[PDB]
């Protein structure tokens, strides 16, 4: 749940 | 219909260049192609597979020259450290000319941060006015990354405005939002500046950035231009292939403030509704008319089936704001019909402007098919009228052949509209020459077509019995528009009871002969020609077919050979028009 | 009616209706039977290519459980010859039952992006709770595995040498640099086998949010040999991701314009070689693809997604669609439930030469209703049986015959249909120079003198 696929993890 | 077919120009460019991805026009009073080549290897220092975009004459010998847009290596933001990477960068993977403007973009073009060492495709352009190059790439500012402007690829699609003002289409701006970007050529070339690598100007029309909801849509993956409001200004056609949940959308923008003014939707997912995107009035009537082309569509057969045949909608603009929309499909499966959209001008100059539609992976051994549509009154021909085949076998990307296409320029002078056809998977592109066309007005009259069988009025020569006799006149008168001779040779054949094996009823009175050829020289422009002969009818007793009509078939044809051009450009007989008409005559009972 | 046809040869006369007839006697000659024998015809010489069915192969459908598996019959009939006159349609009526007990092939195919981070440490013993399970179910389950996550070119990926070594250096995290597709588990009985190589993978990264799975779908439809498909068993594709995906000519920015063959390119390390060389399959690709290798395609995917896949899945024959937790927790119940969801549906699917050709379905399913414009019954507990109601018709007279398959959606059971068309009459089997017609100056046939002769 986020923008991109790093989304996730840059959470 | 009037596409010649028989000798087309074949260009050719280095294999593997995928010369062909992009082709155009050249009209500064001499006159070129332009092909792109992204693929192509150049002298650039350091840099391999930059690519080129290459002008090709086509008066005399077929001479490609590359265009030096651009001669340097990467440019240096410090001491060892690269601002740029122009190689494998596809510049010529879309190319656009108007009059002594050329402009050439590089999609994959990457860059450095100035911030930070990154690589990000902004994509840039270069444009040539005559003499003066400069560079263009709008995507290329301060708003870095995927959420800003870094993965634009800029100059991914681009096209010009009548008023000079450039549309460039970024698909990857914003996350894959994508994005509009509008620029008037007066300020690109005058805000240039080799040392600033993020030139701002002042009326520049972008969109801009939208919810995250909005993300990879692809907005500018293609672009076209046309008024759509009526206030003389090009407005902004764009595909949203992604758009919609893969449903796919057009997004037509104001060309005077970027304010949102219609859009189009798909009807199917992963249709790629809005690869392709075009606009021409189709119907006579100046209202700009939208071509938008899904080549992934599936069309059920009678027998139930999902079949891949690609489709493009044609919405006709009514003066209401609306559009009056209408579906055509492709003919091949997995041909992605529609791929390719090119408005044609009037390509036999019967008032009405026509269309191209490829489909690069249609016919025998894949090796592409172009369609050609005729415009009318109620909108576009449904039916092709031309149908346009890649002749090159693929050995490993396929030909490709239509993939890139344009039209509506009159190379030749000959008053007709020609067309450019890539093939980038055999290297190769084709210009088609449009033939001129000549409209025939031909008459047959068969007076009395009562016949008295009992009147007898003509004699006969050599016998003392005289015959019941009728007069047949065959008429012909010709004419054309553009260059084509004044001299035109038709040869004439005319048969007497042509549905008649069975025997013959109506024999000439000259020739005593059911058949009558003759040579007829008539002039464009000119009056009409008429020929009258005496025909007539058998004795009574010497058949028992008094009922069926004796029907006088007149057909006539063309020298192609003799009527051809100083460039071996042979005219053509417009379509719909009978190579031949047929009249009847009766017998009293 | 028959009659105004022209009444020229007996051959036109079957070609303006298939209820027209001819009579090839000397004793508008075109027209219906009952009309014929009362008008004054024979009862030998109306010729009457009437449409009909033979039946080659008609074997009783098998049920309740069978351990010789070639005496499971899940369609009936299987062979048929049909003989159509032009414009006269026949009806099929084909039989389709599922059997008790039946091999099932599973291949897991998972979305290995950074997102997919915190599903891995919930499957690491997924493997032997999935095949305890299926145990129940069948006595022949095997498992498979492959990963993917896009192609490793731009934009869809970074590729600063920092970005490429770990495509999570940003965040910063440890992943792996992206793949396209590996195949890393050939389909096998051993449960145990799968678990670890789950322990053992390792997570990804790129840019954009949708992934490369098509590329990895069509991959594992196509390599029979290598994913380790069985001949005679259901053909179970699990797609797991929480992302969109690509499609087609989404390829272009990456500069990547050639399009899917649909072959198999898994070289010597099982990884997808052609994933930076081909475009994304297309819908209509995957779709041909999927029902030639037979796999019945199961799209678990999160709630964002599942609306998106379903509206994919309505396109894709025996394509189902579950909605997978965040932590991909009830990936098991998913499995199970779209299993006996294809266990209680009956799709037919008509695949072979049939273009040009008018074909109509009605379903019965259930209690004994129709469905009309139906091939598809749902709702049935295994041994039920479907029957379906396919209308055949030849439009016009064709010159070769055509080979078709009717076949239940995701069993390899099949019925071949040779469909011939009859065009032609008895009579044209024709006396050149006959002393019928004046001393030779005519050929006699049909009962009609072709030069009323010449005399
Ligand atoms: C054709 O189809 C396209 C595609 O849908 C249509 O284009 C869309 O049109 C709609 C309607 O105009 C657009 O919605 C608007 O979005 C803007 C976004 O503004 C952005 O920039 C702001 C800074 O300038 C920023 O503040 C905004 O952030 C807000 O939104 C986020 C959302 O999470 C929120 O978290 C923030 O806190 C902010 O609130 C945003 O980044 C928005 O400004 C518009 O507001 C209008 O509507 C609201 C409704 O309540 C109203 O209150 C406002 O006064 C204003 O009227 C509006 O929401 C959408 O962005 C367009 N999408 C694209 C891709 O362009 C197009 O309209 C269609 N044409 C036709 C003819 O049908
Ligand atoms: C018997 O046969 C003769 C010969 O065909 C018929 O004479 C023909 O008469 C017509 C009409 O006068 C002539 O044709 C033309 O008449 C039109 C007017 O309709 C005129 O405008 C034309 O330009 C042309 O003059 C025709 O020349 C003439 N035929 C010949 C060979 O001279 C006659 O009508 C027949 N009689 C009957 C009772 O049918
Ligand atoms: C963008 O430009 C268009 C065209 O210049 C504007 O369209 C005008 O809209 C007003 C009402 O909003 C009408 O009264 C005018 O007749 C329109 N003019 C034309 C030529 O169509 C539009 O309003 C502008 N929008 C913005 C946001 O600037
Ligand atoms: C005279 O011209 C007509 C057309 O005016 C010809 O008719 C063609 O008939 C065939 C029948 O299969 C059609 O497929 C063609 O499209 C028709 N032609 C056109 C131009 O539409 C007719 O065959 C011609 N007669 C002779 C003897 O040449
Ligand atoms: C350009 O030159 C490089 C040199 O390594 C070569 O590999 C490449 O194939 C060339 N490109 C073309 C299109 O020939
Ligand atoms: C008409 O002229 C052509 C050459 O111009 C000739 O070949 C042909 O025989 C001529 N027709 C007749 C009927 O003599
Ligand atoms: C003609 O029909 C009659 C019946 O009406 C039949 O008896 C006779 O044999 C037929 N003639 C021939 C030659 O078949
Ligand atoms: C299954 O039964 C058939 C006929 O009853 C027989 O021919 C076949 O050998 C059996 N299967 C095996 C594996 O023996
Ligand atoms: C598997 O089935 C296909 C089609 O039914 C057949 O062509 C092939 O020979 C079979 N292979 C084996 C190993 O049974
Ligand atoms: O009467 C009709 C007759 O008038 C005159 C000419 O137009 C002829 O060609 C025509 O047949
Ligand atoms: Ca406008
Ligand atoms: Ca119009
Ligand atoms: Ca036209
Ligand atoms: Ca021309
Ligand atoms: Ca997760
Ligand atoms: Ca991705
Ligand atoms: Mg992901």
């Amino acid at each position: 749940h986020g923008r991109g696929d790093l989304g996730r993890l840059k959470k | 219909f009037n596409l010649d077919v028989d000798s087309p120009a074949e260009y050719s460019g280095p294999e593997g260049s995928y010369f062909g991805f992009a082709v155009d026009f050249f009209v500064p009073s001499r006159m070129f192609l332009l092909v792109g080549a992204p693929k192509a290897n150049t002298t650039q220092p350091g840099i391999v597979e930059g690519g080129q975009v290459l002008k090709c004459d086509w008066s005399s010998t077929r001479r490609c020259q590359p265009i030096e847009f651009d001669a340097t290596g990467n440019r240096d933001y410090a001491k060892d450290d690269p601002l740029e990477f122009k190689s494998h960068q596809w510049f010529g993977a879309s190319v656009r000319s108007k009059q002594d403007k050329i402009l050439a973009c590089a999609p994959l073009y990457h860059w450095r941060t100035e911030m930070k060492q990154e690589r990000e495709p902004v994509g840039t352009c270069f444009l040539q006015d005559g003499t003066k190059t400069v560079e263009y790439a709008p995507c290329r500012s301060q708003d870095i990354d995927a959420d800003g402007q870094g993965f634009c690829q800029g100059g991914f699609s681009i096209d010009f405005t009548k008023a000079d003002r450039v549309l460039l289409g970024g698909p990857g701006s914003f996350y894959w939002q994508g994005q509009l970007i509008s620029d008037q050529v007066a300020e690109i070339v005058s805000k240039y500046d080799p040392n600033v690598y993020s030139i701002k100007y002042n009326n520049q029309l972008a969109t801009r950035t939208a919810q995250a909801i909005f993300d990879d849509s692809y907005l500018g993956y293609s672009v076209a231009v046309g008024d759509f409001n009526g206030d003389g200004i090009d407005d902004f056609v764009s595909g949203v292939p992604r758009a919609a949940r893969t449903l796919g959308m057009v997004y037509i923008y104001d060309g005077k403030n970027m304010s949102s003014l219609y859009n189009f939707t798909g009807e199917q997912m992963a249709a790629y509704f809005g690869f392709s995107v075009a606009a021409t009035d189709i119907n006579g009537d100046d209202y700009a008319d939208v071509f938008i082309g899904a080549p992934l569509f599936m069309d059920r057969g009678s027998d139930g089936k999902l079949q891949e045949v690609g489709q493009v909608s044609v919405s006709l603009q009514r003066a209401s704001g609306d559009f009056q929309t209408t579906k055509l499909n492709g003919f091949e499966v997995f041909a992605r019909f529609g791929s390719a959209i090119a408005p044609l001008g009037d390509l036999d100059q019967d008032g009405f402007n026509d269309i191209a539609i490829a489909a690069p992976y249609g016919g025998e051994d894949k090796k592409g098919i172009v369609y050609i549509f005729n415009g009318r009154s109620t909108g576009l021909n449904a039916v092709p009228s031309q149908i346009l085949e890649g002749q090159w076998a693929a050995r490993s990307c396929p030909p490709s052949f239509g993939y890139s296409m344009k039209g509506a320029t009159d190379i030749d002078k000959n008053g007709y509209p020609d067309l450019i056809v890539g093939a980038f998977g055999v290297d190769r592109a084709i210009l088609y020459r449009a033939r001129p066309v000549i409209t025939v007005n031909a008459g047959l009259e068969v007076y009395p077509s009562i016949l008295n069988q009992d009147n007898k009025t003509c004699s006969l020569p050599g016998t003392a019995l005289k015959v019941s006799c009728f007069n047949v006149r065959f008429c012909l008168k010709a004419d054309g528009k553009g260059v084509l001779p004044r001299k035109l040779n038709f040869q004439v054949e005319l048969l007497l009871d042509k549905l008649k094996g069975a025997i013959r009823r109506a024999l000439f009175l000259y020739s005593r002969s059911p058949s009558h050829s003759k040579n007829m020289t008539i002039s464009r422009g000119g009056l009409m020609q008429c020929e009258e002969l005496i025909a007539y009818l058998r004795d009574e007793s010497e058949f028992r077919d008094k009922l069926t009509p004796i029907t006088i078939f007149m057909e006539y044809r063309l020298d192609y050979r003799t009527a051809a051009d100083t460039t071996g450009l042979q005219p053509i007989l417009n379509q719909f028009t009978p190579a031949n008409i047929s009249r009847q005559a009766h017998i009293l009972l | 009616g028959c009659a105004l046809g022209g009444a020229e040869t007996c051959e036109d006369c079957l070609l303006i209706g298939p209820q027209c007839a001819w009579c090839a006697t000397e004793n508008e000659r075109c027209d219906t039977p009952a009309n014929l024998l009362a008008k004054g015809c024979q009862l030998n010489f109306i010729e009457n290519p009437v449409s009909q069915v033979e039946i080659l192969k008609n074997k009783p459908l098998s049920v309740g459980r069978q351990k010789n598996s070639s005496d499971i019959v899940q369609i009936a009939p299987q062979s048929l010859i049909l003989k159509l006159r032009p414009g006269g349609a026949q009806t099929l009526q084909v039989h389709v039952r599922q059997t008790e007990d039946y091999p099932v092939d599973l291949y897991y195919l998972m979305d290995l992006s950074a997102s997919m981070d915190d599903d891995l440490n919930t499957i690491k013993e997924l493997g032997s709770r999935l095949s305890k399970e299926m145990s129940k179910l069948t006595s022949n389950f095997r498992l498979g595995f492959g990963s993917f996550v896009e192609k490793p070119v731009s934009p869809f990926v970074k590729t600063t040498p920092e970005e490429i070594a770990n495509p999570c250096s940003s965040i910063p995290y440890f992943c792996l640099p992206t793949f396209g597709f590996k195949h890393i588990l050939p389909l096998t009985n051993d449960a145990e086998r799968f678990n670890e190589i789950v322990k053992n993978q390792k997570i990804s990264a790129n840019i954009d949010t949708p992934e490369g799975g098509f590329d990895a779908i069509m991959q594992a439809a196509v390599c029979k040999e290598k994913i380790g498909w069985r001949n005679d068993s259901l053909h179970l594709l699990v797609f797991v991701s929480d992302a969109d995906s690509h499609f087609g000519m989404d390829s272009k920015l990456a500069g990547i314009v050639c399009p899917n063959d649909g072959l198999c390119h898994l070289d010597s390390k099982n990884e997808y070689s052609m994933s930076t060389v081909l475009e994304y399959p297309t819908i209509g690709q995957l779709i041909d693809k999927l029902v030639q290798n037979n796999v019945l395609l199961i799209f678990a995917v999160t709630q964002e997604q599942v609306h998106l896949y379903e509206n994919y899945a309505k396109l894709i024959p025996g394509a189902t669609v579950g909605l997978l937790q965040k932590d991909s927790g009830n990936i098991l119940q998913l499995i199970i439930s779209a299993y006996e969801e294809l266990r209680s549906e009956v799709e037919l699917e008509v695949l072979g030469d049939t273009e040009g050709l008018n074909l109509s379905f009605t379903a019965i399913c259930n209690n004994g209703t129709l469905f009309q414009h139906q091939k598809k019954c749902s709702h049935m507990k295994v041994g039920d049986t479907a029957s379906f109601s396919v209308t055949v018709n030849i439009p016009h007279c064709e010159r070769r015959s055509r080979h078709i398959i009717i076949k239940p959606v995701g069993l390899g059971d099949a019925l071949e249909l040779l469909v011939s068309p009859e065009c032609n009459c008895d009579c044209q089997k024709v006396e050149v120079n006959s002393s019928k017609c004046h001393n030779g100056n005519g050929s006699f046939q049909c009962g009609v003198c072709a030069c009323p002769r010449c005399e």
